[PDB]
């Protein structure tokens, strides 16, 4: 499916065969979503690895992209700190792209699967947070992002009636996921690249805590890292 | 818009094919570089989009201008804050950025702020421990609107959809292109595909022929036809499971 | 070591379709109609 | 129409199947579903308009 | 199987081509001289259907870039506003 | 179906039913083949009910029509059912068989 | 007996017959996110009997 | 509606508990649903 | 073919160039407005 998915002259797919083909990849994957979390500890030059982060670019599918993202968020598990599949074989045209996702404001399971797969991807922190707020258009979407999943359908508190006269007591499902990883990332100390975010990001979200009071028990040590 | 996408009739971005010979189209390339030219100008629209917004008788006269730009404050919202009549969500803000400074929440442990004497005076409570849910419930009691004057005494869509089905022709041609290739390569496990792909074909087709209106309420299915043997064979079964 | 057990009951239904919407109304009936029939054995 | 059957699909890829067959034995012209999709006037009419976007992007 | 209104029903109310086609293909699967005579025989009506196809892509390649160009005439409005 | 058409075949029936229910009852026959039994004053010949028989089996016949009607209802309605567990050629269809395939797909259970 | 006689008006013995062969099948289901998504993941195949080419190739030729 | 008999090293107790485990966690996701 | 042929040998120069150029503008164009919203964000 890797020699499907780049486009190489070696086994080229007869189209003829293509419904015997395409429900075959639908079973594989599926194991592949399975069985990955027993193949936790990830190496260097996986195989695994390196043709999923091929399948990703290619596929149209939202049922294969969710099962892709799943499958890379529970292989780099228990992982490291200095040296694995993370660090090099992510290469950069696929992590703009899953970062991308969290664009899409209609859909909600895809930014649940990239935004946990972000949370796994930035458990390190050493070699981790720099890579990601590496790009000019990677550590930007974030900023405009992140402080609008907070309030992601969730009854806020309007205005339009009050200048047109003439709270919710509750979260959302993504709400949670982005407080967490907003947190998880306020725990990047001695000012390199996290807290540089993280202090870009304050006069925003204070506005957002001042309507939704669930915001406050949420968003704590985001709060006392400010 | 939902939580989920919208399920809808018409294709949406149908795939090209990537088995052409390169030695002769040599530009699936280059519409490919268009289309993610496209794809990175959308991104930066959809992000731009996004952060775009990121008896003596008395006069009573109701104005044309009741309007909730500027509400007035209770005297006591308005020594906390410090404003005249500002608005409401600067209001919120402002009792919040306050209740913040002074650092009341702990150093539920962060519901529950440490009630001062100013904020007591405005809210006219005596607690100790209250949470923040009822304090700014009560923001919503403590505004009062402005006094009026008293005296007394596309074709995107269409343009999107016509390169969807111009692209559906583009597999089209592509796929017939690769039938008489692989013809051409090793014409007799192709053609003996044919000839059985084709019958079996015209046997499923043929599957259906004995089930209409006046072929059985006629008499030509269940008598004399152990030709065809596949009914009125059942009946040794049917009658074993009770159904008749 | 062997126990002679009555299996499980399978819901397959008589007519048979392919599309989903078509067959969760007649399942949601059989999980009705088979856990109503189980809860008074406990 | 809004969806496909057994006999659809069935009867979709054995019509295919048999216009395939029958362009080697040449015993159908299908010349129009071939010129009413090439159209050579209509393909220098679309040159033309590239030409002119090179005009006045130059 | 008893015919009871089958009277009244008859009182009331009173291909080759492909069949040809497949004893053809059934002639050319015996003697290996006329399957080189398929061969180029089909490897020409590849070679129409890649005339065929570029002419569908340079028609892409063209209807792409006025959507693109309906891309840039909104673009070029935020160079002024934003700042504004 | 057409039903201008299905009352023209619903109105001939009911003239074989009221003609044929305006026959006597005491019919009999009398065939060519008795002189060789004998028939004496009294004596009961076998062959007598020949036509009898056969003007009951036509009256009850058309009577019985729409319960083998309902009969038939149940044999097709049970045959053409299944329909692809039975007939060889169309369950060893690719898309019968990745039809049956796909509706026994489990759902995926999250973590 | 309890049967009818045959001149009444149920005499159709095929009304609501839909043999097998005529059943829908499950095929792909194309989605849409906006109108300014052109990187999304257009459609959706989970248990579908044919893919997404030969689907927009029916589709192409009945409209 | 089809049952069956087959050998199993579970009694028929757990058997029936084993289907009120499945069947629970079909329901919830068919009535969630 | 030969019509087929002369507009199908020569379009492809016009191609390879008109979106050189469009990849020349857009880059153009987005190395402006990359260094507008920096002196927008201070």
């Amino acid at each position: 499916f890797q020699c499907v998915a780049t486009g190489d002259n070696k086994w080229q797919l007869y189209e003829g065969n293509a419904t015997f083909f395409n429900e075959l990849t639908h079973y594989t994957l599926d194991l592949m979503e399975a069985i990955s979390s027993y193949i936790a500890p990830a190496m260097k030059d996986d195989h695994y690895f390196q043709t999923l982060v091929s399948i990703l670019n290619y596929t149209k599918d939202r049922y294969m992209v969710i099962s892709i993202l799943r499958s890379l968020s529970r292989l780099l598990v228990r992982s490291k700190a200095n040296e694995e599949s993370a660090a090099d074989n992510l290469d950069h045209k696929t992590l703009s792209l899953i970062v991308s996702f969290l664009l899409l404001e209609c859909d909600s399971e895809l930014i649940i699967a990239s935004l946990d797969f972000l949370y796994q991807y930035i458990l390190p922190g050493s070699q981790r947070i720099t890579e990601l707020f590496k790009s000019k258009e990677c550590s930007l979407i974030l900023e405009a992002t992140l402080p609008n999943l907070l309030s992601y359908n969730i009854a806020t508190p309007d205005y339009h009636l009050l200048q047109k006269h003439k709270f919710p007591q509750e979260l959302s499902d993504v709400s949670k996921v982005a407080c967490t990883f907003l947190c998880l990332l306020s725990n990047d100390t001695d000012d390199g690249a996290g807290s540089a975010f993280c202090q870009r990001i304050r006069p925003l979200v204070l506005h957002k805590l001042a309507d939704i009071p669930p915001l406050t028990l949420a968003l704590s040590e985001y709060m006392e890292n400010t | 818009t939902q939580t989920n996408p919208v399920p809808v009739t018409y294709p949406t971005d149908a795939y090209i094919p990537t088995y052409l010979p390169d030695d002769k189209v040599s530009n699936l390339a280059d519409l490919k570089k268009l289309i993610e030219m496209d794809s990175r100008l959308d991104l930066y629209l959809t992000r731009r989009r996004l952060d775009t917004s990121i008896l003596r008788c008395s006069i009573t006269i109701q104005l044309r201008g009741v309007d909730g730009g500027k509400v007035q404050y209770s005297p006591n919202l308005a020594t906390l804050i410090g404003m005249q009549t500002g608005s409401v969500n600067d209001a919120v803000y402002s009792i919040y950025k306050y209740i913040l400074i002074n650092n009341l929440f702990v150093t539920p442990e962060l519901g529950e702020v440490k009630l001062d004497s100013l904020l007591q005076k405005v809210l006219d409570t005596n607690a100790a421990h209250l949470p923040l849910m009822n304090v700014v419930q009560t923001v919503n009691k403590l505004v009062s609107p402005l006094p009026p004057i008293i005296l007394d005494y596309a074709e995107d869509t269409a343009k999107l959809r016509e390169i969807t089905k111009l692209a559906l022709q583009l597999n089209s041609s592509a796929q017939k292109y690769q039938f008489f290739h692989e013809l051409s390569l090793h014409p007799r496990e192709t053609l003996t595909h044919y000839l059985w792909s084709s019958k079996q074909n015209e046997l499923v087709l043929q599957g259906d022929q004995y089930f209409n209106e006046d072929a059985a309420r006629t008499s030509d299915i269940y008598s004399n036809n152990n030709n065809d043997r596949s009914l009125m064979g059942n009946i040794s079964l049917l009658y074993s499971q009770g159904r008749l | 070591p062997l126990n002679w057990v009555q299996g499980p009951a399978i819901f397959h239904m008589l007519t048979s379709p392919y599309t989903q919407d078509e067959i969760i109304n007649h399942e949601m009936n059989f999980l009705k109609g088979r856990l109503l029939e189980l809860q008074e054995i406990t | 129409y809004n969806n496909v059957t057994l006999k659809n699909l069935t009867a979709f890829q054995l019509l295919s199947q048999r216009e395939n067959i029958c362009e080697l034995l040449n015993l159908v012209e299908s010349t129009e579903r071939h010129n009413s999709i090439i159209n050579p006037e209509r393909q220098r009419m679309s040159l033309e308009e590239m030409k002119k976007m090179l005009d006045a992007l130059k | 199987s008893l015919p009871i209104e089958d009277n009244y029903i008859r009182e009331v109310v009173g291909s080759k081509l492909m069949e040809c086609v497949n004893d053809a293909v059934q002639t050319l699967l015996q003697g290996d001289d006329k399957l080189g005579k398929v061969s180029d025989k089909s490897r020409e009506i590849s070679e129409k259907y890649i005339e065929e196809s570029q002419a569908i892509i340079q028609e892409l390649v063209k209807l792409t870039m006025e959507k693109l160009e309906s891309k840039f005439t909104k673009l070029c409005d935020l160079e002024t506003q934003l700042e504004m | 179906g057409d039903p201008d058409t299905e009352i023209r075949i619903s109105a001939r029936i009911s003239n074989r039913i009221n003609e044929l229910e305006r026959l006597p009852a005491n019919l009999g026959t009398y065939s060519l083949d008795d002189c060789l039994e004998f028939i004496t004053k009294d004596d009961l010949s076998s062959r007598m009910d020949t036509f009898k028989i056969k003007a009951l089996v036509e009256l009850k016949s058309l009577k019985l029509l729409t319960k083998q009607k309902s009969i038939r209802q149940k044999l097709i309605n049970n045959v053409a059912s299944q329909a692809h567990h039975n007939i060889p050629y169309l369950r060893d269809s690719p898309f019968t068989a990745a039809a049956q395939r796909s509706v026994q797909i489990r759902s995926k259970v999250i973590v | 007996s309890n049967i009818p006689d045959p001149t009444l008006p149920p005499t159709e013995m095929m009304t609501r017959f839909l043999h097998p062969n005529w059943y829908a099948l499950p095929t792909t289901v194309w989605l849409k996110y906006g109108n300014y998504n052109s990187w999304a993941p257009s459609f959706n195949e989970n248990g579908t009997v044919v893919d997404s080419t030969t689907r927009g190739l029916i589709w192409l030729e009945r409209i | 509606a089809v049952f069956d008999l087959m050998t199993s090293p579970f009694t028929q107790e757990e058997v029936l508990i084993k289907e009120i485990d499945f069947l629970k966690n079909k329901l919830l996701d068919l009535q969630s649903l």
